[PDB]
């Protein structure tokens, strides 16, 4: 047999404690950002007499 | 122990590599009460020098996991303890009659409880070493109430990372 042992399934809250609520939540926020530039300019006379 | 000796001479390494599990005959009624949806059982073996690393496999609800479990030497060829790792208890686990190149069948004995496993090398097993087992349990003083059959197929090896138990 595979299955859940169940042990733990409950603690005592600590007279201190008005609430411990355990409730699970994860939040994920990504920002990725990418800039480039270029400003390339040649220039240029040539001359002869 | 129950009136139970190890397999002759029994050699960890030619019992080492994969075994199926075929059928268990247990008083445990877990296999009686749902003994339906009990997934098709890979056991592979390698020789931990005297103790033996045994990875069951098993579909949990299609999650391939993995049970590592050292069938840790009790001091005799063919017999094992398992560490006893929790209250769970010591399970003394004898190889009580094998060929290692196509079947064994292990006895495994818990305080009050005994169990007799039939694991196979290849799938379907002789009819020869069915009715065998089978007599086995007779031996056990079990019913055939008391024998499950295994489904042949959906086997798996290789529960990933996670999925991995590693009781030791």
């Amino acid at each position: 047999r595979l299955y859940y042992g169940d042990d733990e399934k409950y603690f005592r809250k600590p007279y201190n404690f008005l609430k411990y609520h355990f409730e699970a939540l994860a939040d994920t926020g990504i920002s990725s950002e990418f800039y480039d530039n270029a400003n390339d300019l040649l220039s240029k006379v040539k001359k002869d007499k | 122990i129950s009136t139970i000796q190890p397999k002759a001479n029994f050699d960890a390494q030619q019992f080492a590599g994969t075994w199926l599990l075929v059928a268990v005959g247990s008083a445990c009624r877990f296999l009686q009460e749902q003994g339906h949806r009990a997934e098709a059982t890979t056991l592979h073996v390698a020789p931990q020098g005297t103790a033996m690393a045994v990875s069951t496999f098993r579909k949990l609800d299609g999650i391939c996991w993995q049970v590592r479990q050292l069938y840790g030497d009790t001091g005799v060829l063919g017999r094992f303890l398992l560490q006893a790792r929790d209250a769970r208890g010591a399970v003394h686990v004898v190889v009580a009659e094998t060929d290692y190149q196509s079947f064994a069948v292990l006895y495994l004995e818990r305080a009050g409880q005994l169990s007799v496993k039939l694991y196979a090398r290849s799938l379907p097993v002789s009819d020869s070493v069915l009715s065998g087992f089978e007599q086995r349990v007779q031996e056990a003083h079990l019913t055939e109430d008391q024998i499950f059959y295994f489904p042949k197929y959906g086997f798996c090896e290789a529960a990933d990372q996670f999925h991995v138990l590693d009781e030791v």
